[PDB]
Formats: structure tokens, C-alpha cells, sequence
């Protein structure tokens, strides 16, 4: 099953519920759509990619690549991760 | 507590850096002091002489970010079974998104400018509280 | 091998994975389960190229080493309203601000 995470600018990101539960903050907001008034789509898209990456590479032996973050999104992405606790 | 035991029983090891980071190997000596050893560029290996019961950990040489070795924090050379060296596979952990963001922000902002960033005081503190072996030795203890 | 995708239409983006050996039609069935629109009312695209139902994702250039979890490949999606297909439209994500001086 999937959940919808909606950015401040209206982008609707549909991701697997278990991936989204990577964030306890998101867990609280569900307990199946969540709006983020402070997280724009260029940040929330990256957050979703992080979920996929975390779930793919957690408990795996195959070599782990760097999670890439452009300098231009790092500050907002930092603020988002701190809010989402992930 | 966290110290190498003086076994005197040799153990040959391959430090194998399967990370994109320059790696600082750190040996915990008999008094528990971290002793740094020469670095390993990304994707390179070294054959080295250590001993059973000796304790090692591995860090990004530039930033001291935590690395894993055979999927754990610490590496202890074991008995060489039929002459073969023990492989110590050094890898990136799956960092939290927060910690990865802090890495990137640290790598772009001089520490004297952390305070100039528009963020909650707690994140300034998080940036300032950068990775450090001494803190990790306290946490593991 | 798994490929990791963003399937995108207007302001909708689905994050999902699929087998390199799976087909375009099969990806439409995945979209159908999520967005409740049958395969025949869907067009999938790679860039501006319409994808053929019978082709594997690998054949269309969605390979495990380029469609990665941390950087998924984009599949475009267009719906048929009644008689005719809408044109492919993907709303871009927002723009980051200018780097602060200190960065
Ligand atoms: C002195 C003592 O009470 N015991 C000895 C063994 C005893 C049989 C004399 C002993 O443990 N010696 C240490 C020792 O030889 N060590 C400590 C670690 O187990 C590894 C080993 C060592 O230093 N080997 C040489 C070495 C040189 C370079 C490297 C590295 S790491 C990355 N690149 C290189 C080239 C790795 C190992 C020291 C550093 C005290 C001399």
C-alpha cells in the first residue's frame, strides 16, 4: 500500500507506506495523505529518494554508494530531515 | 575498557576500502588511546600486520565521519585459518538523511560561518558537534 | 534486477521499483493499482518517446545501474480523457534558492 506526501507547492509524491515510515514524524501525521507546508517539491522529492535508498541498502551486503545531495538543496534538505527525524 | 589486548599472536589483515572516502585506520592501543595509521585512498587495499585481540576502527580521514568495517563499528583481527589473511571490508554506513545533510553543509561552510546560517540553534550545535573518535569511544563504552 | 523509477504526470510522481525484465504494460498495471486508471487509458513515455506495451523496461533503457534508488529514472505518464489522449505534461519541481554567500 501507498501513501501520498504533498509538497508546499502542490506536488503529490506517492510512495510505499513502509518507506514513508522511515520518518516517525510522518508516522505520527498518518496515525493516508500528508501535506507539508514548509517542504517544497525540490526537497520532498529527495526525501522520497532517501526513503527508497535507505530501505534498499539497510541490511544489505552489496557495496553502499554515497547518497548524493547538491549544494543548492542541502540547507533545506537538512531542515526537512531534522523535522522528519530521518 | 576499549583497548587492544597484547596477545603477541600475529594476524595478517587486508584493509579493503570499498568506500568513496579516504580512510583513516585507527588502532586502539593498550591504554585505549587512538593511534592513527596511514590513510587508504578510495577503492584501494593494504596488507598489514596486526595481532589477535587488537581493536581497530575506521573513519573518513578528512571529516572523521564514521565508517563500518565488516558491517560493525570495531574490527578485531582473528586467527588466520590456513595462512589466509582476514579481510576487513571498510564501507559507508547508511547514514541518516540528517547526518548526510550535516556532512554536506560542513564540507561547504567554514566553521566560523555556521552561526550565519538561518536555522534553529539546535542545528548550529549539530553542525558544531562534528564526528570525533573520542566521543565514539565514550559512546561505545 | 530491480529498476527504481519515478512515474510522473502533471504534479503527480509515483516512486516504485520494477524488474528490468518486466514490461511497459505491466508497469501500467502498477499505475492502475495506484491511480485507478486502466492500461488502455495510459501512455508511458521515456522522454518524448511513447513506450510499446510489449517491451521490457531494460529494452527501453531502464537498467538497474542507471535507475537507482537514490536517483530513479523518470517515466512519463499521460491519460486518456474520454476519446483522446492528453499531451505529455510533467510539472517541474520547484527551484532551489541561490546559494547563501557562506556556501
Ligand atoms: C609492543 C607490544 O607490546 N606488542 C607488539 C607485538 C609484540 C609481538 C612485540 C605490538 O602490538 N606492536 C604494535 C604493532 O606492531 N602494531 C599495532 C597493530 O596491531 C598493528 C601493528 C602495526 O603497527 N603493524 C605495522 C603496520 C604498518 C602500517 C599499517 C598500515 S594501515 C594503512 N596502511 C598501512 C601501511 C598497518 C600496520 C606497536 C604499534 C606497539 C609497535
Amino acid at each position: 500500500m501507498y501513501v501520498k506526501l504533498i509538497s508546499s507547492d502542490g506536488h503529490e509524491f506517492i510512495v510505499k507506506r513502509e518507506h514513508a515510515l522511515t520518518s516517525g514524524t510522518i508516522k505520527a501525521m498518518l496515525s493516508n495523505e500528508v501535506n507539508f507546508r514548509e517542504i517544497p517539491s525540490h526537497v520532498l522529492s529527495k526525501v522520497c529518494m532517501y526513503f527508497t535508498y535507505k530501505v534498499r541498502y539497510t541490511n544489505s551486503s552489496t557495496e553502499i554508494p554515497e547518497f548524493p545531495i547538491a549544494p543548492e538543496i542541502a540547507l533545506e534538505l537538512l531542515m526537512a530531515a531534522n523535522f522528519l527525524d530521518c | 575498557v576499549l583497548r587492544s589486548v597484547n596477545s603477541r599472536e600475529p594476524s595478517q589483515v587486508i584493509f579493503c576500502n570499498r568506500s568513496p572516502r579516504v580512510v583513516l585506520p585507527v588502532w586502539l592501543n593498550f591504554d585505549g588511546e587512538p593511534q592513527p595509521y596511514p590513510t587508504l585512498p578510495p577503492g584501494t587495499g593494504r596488507r598489514i600486520h596486526s595481532y589477535r585481540g587488537h581493536l581497530w576502527l575506521f573513519r573518513d580521514a578528512g571529516t572523521h565521519d564514521g565508517l563500518l568495517v565488516n558491517q560493525t563499528e570495531l574490527f578485531v583481527p582473528s586467527l588466520n585459518v590456513d595462512g589466509q589473511p582476514i579481510f576487513a571490508n571498510i564501507t559507508l554506513p547508511v547514514y541518516t538523511l540528517k547526518e548526510r545533510c550535516l556532512q554536506v553543509v560542513r564540507s561547504l561552510v567554514k566553521p566560523e560561518n555556521y552561526r550565519r546560517l538561518d536555522i534553529v540553534r539546535s542545528l548550529y550545535e549539530d553542525l558544531e558537534d562534528h564526528p570525533n573518535v573520542q566521543k565514539d569511544l565514550e559512546r561505545l563504552t | 534486477m530491480d529498476v527504481f523509477l519515478m512515474i510522473r504526470r502533471h504534479k503527480t510522481t509515483i516512486f516504485t521499483d520494477a524488474k528490468e525484465s518486466s514490461t511497459v504494460f505491466e508497469l501500467k498495471r502498477i499505475v492502475e493499482g495506484i491511480l485507478k486508471r486502466p492500461p488502455d487509458e495510459q501512455r508511458l513515455y521515456k522522454d518524448d518517446q511513447l513506450l510499446d506495451d510489449g517491451k521490457t523496461l531494460g529494452e527501453c533503457g531502464f537498467t538497474s545501474q542507471t535507475a537507482r534508488p537514490q536517483a530513479p529514472a523518470t517515466v512519463g505518464l499521460a491519460f486518456r480523457a474520454d476519446d483522446t489522449f492528453e499531451a505529455l505534461c510533467i510539472e517541474p519541481f520547484s527551484s532551489p534558492p541561490e546559494l547563501p554567500d557562506v556556501m
